[PDB]
């Protein structure tokens, strides 16, 4: 499913180890208008390609950190996969199609406190229970 | 003789210190200005991050870890 | 007092140091002036001068003395920086004249220093030397 | 309270507690925080404002 | 394009008005302290001057501004240490009787008794005695009297001033556009050929028309009043010709390259003048001509405005092969558009010259009456290791910062610096091996050899009576070098260096210089060395490659140069900046520099140093210890620490009873870091609350919130007290050790 | 994995969004505050714990707090 | 009697340590504040920063006073 | 006006510190000088 040429000078020692094989690996895609020199995440100077490109990285901050140089390049359309062992791709950023920073309608609040964070109970009131004080 | 004086007068340094260190370690365990909610992180942690200028060495178990060069020295 | 000490002028071991005194200073009997004047000290078996600091008033000279005059001096540096904090706290820009004094404001007070310990008991019989705690930042408890 | 009423803070985990801010604002709507409190002096991150609710303020002036 | 004079006039208008802005330069600082660590930052960012202007231009001007800035303090120091030497020291008795006074030129003032620092130095003058090698140097110069050195102190002064007024003229008046500074070419061409090569030249004239005539006499037994003045040898030329016949001929032999008939002034000797246990006055003068030619020649490198010339960017890209890709292709762009890239340069060189410098100069003592001077000899020594030391991690700072703040990929995209960068793990990863393996081959063999001697087992130990360590290629080395005279160096009288090989050379009783044996504890010093320069080397490299990315931190360019760390998530990223490999880099530094300047006085006092017996026999400072005793840690703290610790130790009552304070001070400034570098800036935020509290409570709280140091200033805080309490405790153990033994 | 829990003195400022280098919070729609967005944290297991986010929030106290427990792989940062 | 003396001062240091170590803990961990309303802790924990402030100052000025003379004598 | 500048640069903490120890220390090296030894006042 991912489509992109992987770009120019993209070798280094500091690529993909035995996770990538083993545990999991992320790519990032994006559309490039013009062929243009980058900072690799982990060191290097890589050429883009004019149109899609595809980066395997050894972790997500890989390719949000990347994500961040691309915006600096006015390039926005960046999609991150995580990748298994199985070859089981799943696009995880941005998750719904719209970036984080920008309000988007259908996202519950998760992990929210209906609360000020100085009205958490005290560590002996939740002692012996399996609840921590930020629950 | 004068000898004795200096050196109890260090070693009475030497014990307000420690429990200087110990004490704020103690009375600060629960929170203070710089981390309020400090009780939510337990006894040790690392510290709270490099935001709000630093927080190395912030939690109460710290507070043991610097008491005990000072008890040593002591 | 105690633990062999005798007037400095009847111990052998101080005559001893005094004829091989050595000059602090340019002037050269300054290191007999030194042993001549110490002489009336209490010294220990070596030929020292030793302190006491129990508040007798016959070694009031000793700590007694010294600690009036530690006092005046500190209390007065203590006051007036009190006193131009204070100062420059009824201004606008506080930071700045905080880093860049206002000679002006500070040099008045630093003269009136003098008088601080009757500003002090002034100050503490009007509840104007402290806050309220209640009025005063703190941590959670 | 409103524009320009020194308040002090009563909000325990505030940089504030017990400081004295001016009102900067009060937001005229549901918000549970709608009073924003500016301070003389800044926090430990360097910020000299705050939102607060009413309940967390006491009017001094 | 051409080389030219190009200047903006009136840039910026002098006025006070800033002076009484403090952190007008920086647009955070401009808005004014709320906190204590504004107050910090301001000094912190003073000089940062990138952080100033983005404007190149504006940079470059600041730059050559401080830099006049700089010469005026350095020339108001040196025309200070002069001055001094003219005013308030015995250099004229010391003159007259090098080997017996003591050279002085710091006189106390008599106040709360510490005019017992005024100790007998000798030559019926009381002062401090010191070790910085101003009288030998002043000799050297063929400096007679104390009106020679108050005329060269004044001269400084008005050299001083100039460098003010030209700083101040080339910022505020004259600034020089970014075009006249990227001149790199023209600037090594001038820097060369005049700075270097007219400087060597002008000396070599001082030296073959002043010094070696003034010294040749006062070698000659001739009393410093009988000596003619300098100018003398020029205005009579019948007195220069009675000490160099050579002079007789003229300069037409220069000109008809009848160049032996100069072969008595300009010397190819080698060894010492065994009359002051220095260099010759002759061989100097011959180097310094030789030094000359060499640089005005290679000056004319550079191509400037008339086509004949190298241009450095072809050169630089023309060096490429198969390994390297793009070879040195955009460095051109990277040294002429950053300044940090040119400091870490000029930081890293200098620093490693200036190490080369202290071998050089104990080895072939360049002064007269240097080689006998045991406490200069070890303090120029020291000094001159010390700040090496410190330039070389200035070096790999400014790399550092280069990589963060000044790296372009585009530029430097395949080249030598882009490959370096794509194996930096198998860069990093094979000198950390290195590093462990010198570790336990080199400190290791410390062990084990404590451990035998503890066992009583010596016949198990590494050492000359054990199981030997022979360094059998620096014995090799030595002996080519000992040959070399009428071998390999046919046209050399002496060796280079004594130390290398020949005789003892003795001067008075003492020994200037004879052959450094290396056994068994020389083996093993050496293998420390590299190992504590190699593990130096892999914090510091780490430092540059790691600067601006990791396995850990993606996007550490971003978080800047200097930063505490990426926060306690990751398991903890506490120092990963460029800046916190530096700090780690100082204390490596420090613990590797410790270590050698330690080997050098034990090896010169038990191997080299001490006095000579009429029959010609050597009794070394501290009898040849250092073959038995170096080999052991329990022998470095007993027969160096502790043994050599005693003078220190016993100074107060005396003349060296500064040092001895000082060693003691210096243990404490040392002791008070550990406080810093321990301990957290939370612990302190919370303490400081604590003590805000009671001046709120007593109505006396700052308006600037005090707040406790950064994280990095305690990094910074630390490192200092800890470098400044180390090296000053050293500082004041060897002046007290060697102005007693030496 | 750590727990980022978001409490109800936010402001909807997006800066602990913008500050996370591993996409673990965003903002939902909320009416509690004027900006009438929340910050929340739906892919904690992608959380290392760096507490950029917290630097990043200017509210008094904090609004966003990061909880560093369980460390694994992805929380550790680690590439192998 | 050089062994035994040290020996027992020693032990003595770390004990004094781990009393004030587990009194933080228990500060962090077991105080409740609810249980303990207006009694000698709540109190002790209400004028803490003035606890801390007068050790602050005992130590500040046993340190530089006793390092003074000593530095002074020296 | 560059008499006031210079006035608000002599006053800027660390400059105005430096004038003041300077004059504290002239001060009690003086003292000292003319009346050394003082351990005690004399009775
Ligand atoms: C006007 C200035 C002033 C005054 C009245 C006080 C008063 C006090 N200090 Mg504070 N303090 C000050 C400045 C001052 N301090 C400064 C500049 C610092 C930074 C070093 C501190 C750091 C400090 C600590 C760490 C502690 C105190 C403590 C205290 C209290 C006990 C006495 C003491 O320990 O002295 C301590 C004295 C010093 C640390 C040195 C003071 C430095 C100089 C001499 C004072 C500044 C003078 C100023 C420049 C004058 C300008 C005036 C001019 C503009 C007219 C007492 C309320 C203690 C406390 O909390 O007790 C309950 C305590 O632990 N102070
Ligand atoms: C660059 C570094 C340098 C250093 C570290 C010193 C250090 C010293 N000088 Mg020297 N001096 C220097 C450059 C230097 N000088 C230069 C360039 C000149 C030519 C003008 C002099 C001319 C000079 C004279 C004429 C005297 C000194 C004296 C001194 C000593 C006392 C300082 C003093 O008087 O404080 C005084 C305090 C203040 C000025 C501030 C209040 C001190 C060891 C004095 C000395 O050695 O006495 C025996 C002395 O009489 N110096
Ligand atoms: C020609 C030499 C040279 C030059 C021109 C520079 C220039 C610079 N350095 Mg580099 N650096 C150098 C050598 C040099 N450095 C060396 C030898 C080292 C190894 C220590 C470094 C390590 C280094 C670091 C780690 C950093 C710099 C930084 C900088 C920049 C800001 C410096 C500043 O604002 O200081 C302001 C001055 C101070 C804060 C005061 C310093 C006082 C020191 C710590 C102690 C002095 C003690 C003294 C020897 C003994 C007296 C003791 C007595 C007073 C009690 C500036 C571009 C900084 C930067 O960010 O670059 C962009 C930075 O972070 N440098
Ligand atoms: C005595 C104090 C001390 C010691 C022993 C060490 C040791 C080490 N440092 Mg550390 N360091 C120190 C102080 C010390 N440091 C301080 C104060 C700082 C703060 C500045 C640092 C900061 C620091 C940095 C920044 C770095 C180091 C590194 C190293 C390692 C270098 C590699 C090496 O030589 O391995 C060989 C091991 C030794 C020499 C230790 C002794 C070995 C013994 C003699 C042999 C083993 C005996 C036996 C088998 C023991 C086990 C048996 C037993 C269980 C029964 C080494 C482990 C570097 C590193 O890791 O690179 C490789 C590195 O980059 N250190
Ligand atoms: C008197 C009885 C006593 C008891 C029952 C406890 C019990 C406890 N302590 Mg407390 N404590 C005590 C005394 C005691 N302590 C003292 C005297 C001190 C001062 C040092 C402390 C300081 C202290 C701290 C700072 C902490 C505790 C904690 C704890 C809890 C967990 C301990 C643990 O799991 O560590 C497991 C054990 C270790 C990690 C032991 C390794 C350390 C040893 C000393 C290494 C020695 C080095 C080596 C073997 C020597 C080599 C020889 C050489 C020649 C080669 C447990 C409830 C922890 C807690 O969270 O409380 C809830 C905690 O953080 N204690
Ligand atoms: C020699 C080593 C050393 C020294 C002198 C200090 C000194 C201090 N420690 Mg530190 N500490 C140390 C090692 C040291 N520590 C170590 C290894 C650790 C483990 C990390 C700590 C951890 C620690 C903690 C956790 C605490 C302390 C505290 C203190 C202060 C106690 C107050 C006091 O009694 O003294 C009075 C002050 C002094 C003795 C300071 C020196 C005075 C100097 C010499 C006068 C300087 C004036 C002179 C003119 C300046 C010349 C310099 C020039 C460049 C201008 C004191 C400042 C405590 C504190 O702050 O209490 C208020 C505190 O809570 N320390
Ligand atoms: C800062 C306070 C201070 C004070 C109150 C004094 C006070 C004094 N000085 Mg001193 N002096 C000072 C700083 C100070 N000095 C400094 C920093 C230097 C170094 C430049 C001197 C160098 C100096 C000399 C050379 C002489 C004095 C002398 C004197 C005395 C006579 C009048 C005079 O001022 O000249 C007087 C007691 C004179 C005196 O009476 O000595 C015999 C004298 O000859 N002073
Ligand atoms: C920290 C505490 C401390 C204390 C209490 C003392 C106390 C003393 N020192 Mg010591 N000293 C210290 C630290 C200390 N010192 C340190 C750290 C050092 C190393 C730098 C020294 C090095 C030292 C020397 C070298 C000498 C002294 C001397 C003195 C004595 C007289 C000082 C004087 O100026 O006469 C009294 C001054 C006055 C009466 C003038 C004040 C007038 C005021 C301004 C009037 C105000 C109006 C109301 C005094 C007993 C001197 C002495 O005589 O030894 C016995 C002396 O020569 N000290
Ligand atoms: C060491 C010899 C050396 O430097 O070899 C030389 C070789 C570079 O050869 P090149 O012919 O490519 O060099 C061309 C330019 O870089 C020089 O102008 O270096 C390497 O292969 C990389 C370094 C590995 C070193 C491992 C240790
Ligand atoms: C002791 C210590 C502190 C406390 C030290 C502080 C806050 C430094 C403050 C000392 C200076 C000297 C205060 C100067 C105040 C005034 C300028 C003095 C005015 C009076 C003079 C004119 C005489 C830290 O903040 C810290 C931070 C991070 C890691 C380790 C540590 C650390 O070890
Ligand atoms: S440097 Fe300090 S704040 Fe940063 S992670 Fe380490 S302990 Fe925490
Ligand atoms: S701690 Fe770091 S990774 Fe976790 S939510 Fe905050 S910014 Fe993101
Ligand atoms: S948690 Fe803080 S930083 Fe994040 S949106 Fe809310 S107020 Fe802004």
């Amino acid at each position: 499913t991912l489509s992109g040429k992987t770009p120019l000078f993209a070798g280094s020692t500091g690529g993909l180890l035995t996770k990538a094989v083993e545990e999991e690996k992320y790519a990032i895609t994006w559309t490039s208008p013009k062929a243009q020199v980058f900072e690799l995440p982990t060191g290097g100077a890589a050429t883009m390609h004019e149109g899609e490109n595809l980066l395997y990285i050894a972790r997500k901050e890989y390719g949000i950190a990347l994500g961040g140089q691309l915006r600096k390049f006015k390039i926005t359309n960046y999609k991150i996969y995580r990748i298994l062992p199985s070859g089981e791709t799943t696009f995880i950023h941005p998750a719904d199609g719209v970036f984080p920073e920008k309000v988007n309608a259908g996202r519950e609040k998760v992990r929210f406190n209906a609360r000020s964070i100085g009205e958490n109970p005290n560590p002996s009131q939740v002692k012996f229970s399996g609840k921590a004080t930020y629950d | 003789g004068p000898g004795d004086f200096l050196v109890h007068h260090a070693i009475a340094l030497g014990l307000h210190t420690t429990t200087l260190i110990l004490v704020k370690g103690a009375l600060d365990a629960r929170g203070s200005k710089l981390m309020p909610d400090k009780k939510d992180f337990g006894y040790a942690f690392p510290c709270d991050g490099p935001g709000r200028g630093g927080t190395c060495d912030i939690s109460a178990w710290d507070s043991f870890y610097l008491s005990l060069f000072w008890a040593l020295n002591t | 007092l105690g633990a062999d000490l005798t007037p400095c002028a009847e111990n052998p071991a101080f005559q001893a140091l005094a004829k091989n005194a050595r000059n602090t200073t340019a002037d050269p009997q300054s290191g007999q002036k030194r042993f001549e004047r110490y002489s009336q000290a209490l010294c220990g078996p070596e030929g020292y001068p030793h302190l006491i600091v129990d508040g007798r008033l016959d070694r009031a000279g000793d700590f007694l003395i010294p600690s009036i005059l530690f006092l005046y001096i500190a209390g007065w540096i203590g006051w007036v920086g009190r006193a131009y904090l204070q100062a420059i706290k009824k201004d606008s820009d506080t930071e700045q004249k905080e880093i860049q004094l206002d000679l002006g404001i500070a040099l008045p007070i630093i003269a009136t220093g003098f008088a601080w310990p009757a500003a002090a008991v002034k100050e503490l019989l009007s509840g104007e030397l402290t806050a309220k705690d209640s009025e005063i930042t703190v941590s959670p408890r | 309270v409103q524009r320009g009423s020194k308040v002090r803070i009563l909000r325990p985990e505030s940089y504030w507690f017990q400081d004295v801010g001016t009102v900067a604002s009060v937001d005229q709507s549901g918000i549970k925080y709608p009073v924003i409190v500016r301070f003389d002096k800044v926090n430990y991150a360097g910020i000299n404002t705050n939102n607060f609710a009413v309940d967390e303020l006491i009017e001094v002036e | 394009k051409k080389a030219r004079v190009i200047v903006d006039k009136d840039p910026v208008p002098t006025s006070f008005e800033k002076w009484a802005q403090p952190g007008h330069f920086d647009r955070t600082l401009a808005r004014g302290p709320k906190t204590t660590t504004w107050i910090w930052n301001l000094h912190a960012l003073a000089h940062d001057f990138d952080t100033h202007t983005s404007d190149l231009e504006d940079i470059s001007r600041k730059i050559f501004a401080a830099h006049f800035g700089h010469l005026a303090v350095v020339t108001i120091w040196l025309s200070g240490m002069i001055f001094h030497g003219a005013k308030f020291s015995n250099y004229e008795a010391w003159l007259s009787d090098p080997l017996n006074v003591r050279p002085s030129a710091q006189v106390v003032w008599p106040i709360v008794g510490q005019d017992i620092l005024n100790g007998d130095v000798g030559g019926g003058f009381h002062g401090i005695q010191i070790t910085s090698g101003l009288f030998q140097v002043w000799r050297g110069w063929g400096i007679t009297n104390s009106f020679q050195l108050y005329c060269t102190a004044i001269g400084g002064l008005v050299l001083a001033g100039l460098f003010l007024f030209a700083g101040w003229f080339h910022y505020h008046k004259r600034a020089p556009k970014l075009e006249w500074f990227q001149n790199v070419e023209s600037m090594l061409n001038h820097h060369l050929q005049v700075l270097l090569g007219c400087g060597s030249l002008g000396w070599a004239g001082h030296l073959i028309h002043v010094s070696a005539p003034i010294n040749k006499l006062m070698d000659a037994g001739v009393a410093v009043k009988d000596i003619p003045l300098p100018h003398e040898f020029i205005l009579n030329k019948s007195l220069l010709i009675d000490l160099f016949p050579g002079f007789a001929a003229g300069l037409t032999p220069f000109f008809t390259l009848n160049w032996g008939q100069y072969a008595d002034f300009l010397t190819f000797k080698g060894g010492l003048n065994p009359v002051t246990g220095g260099l010759w006055m002759t061989d100097i003068a011959h180097h310094h001509l030789a030094i000359a030619v060499v640089f005005i020649i290679a000056g004319h490198q550079y191509r400037t405005n008339w086509g004949i010339g190298h241009s450095i960017k072809e050169i630089l890209e023309n060096h490429k092969g198969p390994f390297t890709g793009e070879g040195h292709k955009g460095l051109y762009e990277n040294l002429t558009t950053s300044w940090h890239a040119q400091l870490a340069t000029n930081l890293a060189f200098l620093g490693s010259l200036t190490i080369i410098i202290a071998h050089h100069m104990y080895a072939m003592p360049p002064y007269p009456y240097l080689a006998t001077d045991y406490a200069t000899q070890l303090c120029i020594f020291t000094h001159h290791i010390w700040i090496g030391g410190f330039l070389i991690v200035g070096g790999a700072a400014h790399a550092a910062i280069f990589m963060v703040r000044d790296y372009d990929p585009v530029v430097n995209q395949n080249n030598v610096l882009d490959r370096v960068i794509r194996h930096r793990d198998a860069i990093i990863s094979h000198l950390n091996w290195v590093c462990i393996f010198l570790g336990f081959h080199s400190f290791g063999l410390y062990i084990h050899n404590d451990t035998m001697r503890a066992l009583g087992r010596p016949q198990d130990m590494f050492s000359d009576t054990a199981i030997q360590l022979q360094p059998v290629f620096a014995q090799w080395v030595q002996n080519l070098h000992t040959l070399a005279p009428g071998g390999t160096a046919p046209n050399a009288l002496e060796p280079v260096s004594y130390a290398f090989g020949g005789g003892v050379l003795a001067v008075g009783g003492k020994v200037a210089m004879m052959p450094i044996a290396l056994g068994t504890a020389d083996f093993l010093i050496h293998h420390i060395h590299a190992f504590t320069i190699h593990v130096t080397v892999l914090i510091l490299l780490k430092g540059v490659l790691f600067a601006r990315s990791s396995r850990l931190i993606p996007d550490k360019a971003n978080l800047g140069f200097r930063f505490p760390c990426d926060g306690p998530g990751r398991g903890g990223t506490c120092q990963v900046s460029g800046w916190d490999h530096v700090f780690l880099g100082l204390f490596w530094m420090y613990n590797s520099l410790s270590i050698v300047i330690f080997h050098f006085s034990w090896k010169m006092q038990s191997d080299v140093w001490g006095t000579v017996d009429a029959a010609g026999n050597v009794s070394h400072i501290t009898g040849g210890n250092f073959a038995q005793s170096a080999i052991t840690i329990n022998g470095w703290l007993r027969d160096f620490l502790w043994a050599q610790a005693s003078q220190v130790i016993n100074s107060y009552g005396s003349a060296l009873s500064a040092y001895g304070l000082m060693f003691l001070g210096a243990h404490f400034v040392w002791a008070f870091s550990l406080m810093f570098l321990f301990s957290g800036r939370g612990y302190w935020q919370e303490l400081i609350e604590s003590i805000v509290w009671a001046h709120n409570k007593l109505k006396v709280a700052p308006a600037i919130q005090p707040r406790a140091l950064s994280i990095t200033q305690g990094r910074a805080v630390g490192v200092a007290h800890y470098l400044l309490g180390g090296i000053a405790t050293t500082w004041a153990f060897f002046h007290a050790h060697i102005l007693s033994v030496g | 994995s750590h727990t980022v829990k978001i409490y109800d003195t936010c402001i909807g400022c997006t800066q602990c969004v913008r500050a996370c280098p591993t996409d673990v919070l965003e903002m939902v729609p909320w009416d509690g505050c004027k900006a009438a967005q929340v910050a929340s944290s739906p892919r904690t297991e992608d959380c290392v714990g760096c507490k950029r986010c917290e630097t990043a929030c200017p509210t008094d106290f904090l609004s966003i707090r990061v909880y560093l427990g369980a460390e694994t792989t992805r929380s550790m940062g680690l590439a192998y | 009697q050089a062994a035994l003396y040290t020996h027992h001062q020693y032990i003595a240091i770390f004990l004094m340590v781990g009393a004030f170590a587990h009194g933080a803990i228990f500060l962090v961990r077991d105080y409740d504040p609810e249980q303990n309303k207006g009694n000698v802790l709540e109190r002790v924990l209400q004028h803490k920063e003035a606890i801390i402030s007068h050790l602050s100052w005992v130590s500040l000025f046993l340190g530089f006073h006793t390092l003074g003379l000593y530095v002074h004598n020296d | 006006d560059q008499s006031s500048y210079l006035i608000k640069f002599i006053s800027t903490a660390p400059v105005a510190a430096t004038i003041w120890l300077t004059i504290t220390a002239g001060i009690l090296i003086e003292f000292n000088r003319f009346f050394p030894d003082l351990l005690f006042h004399p009775l």
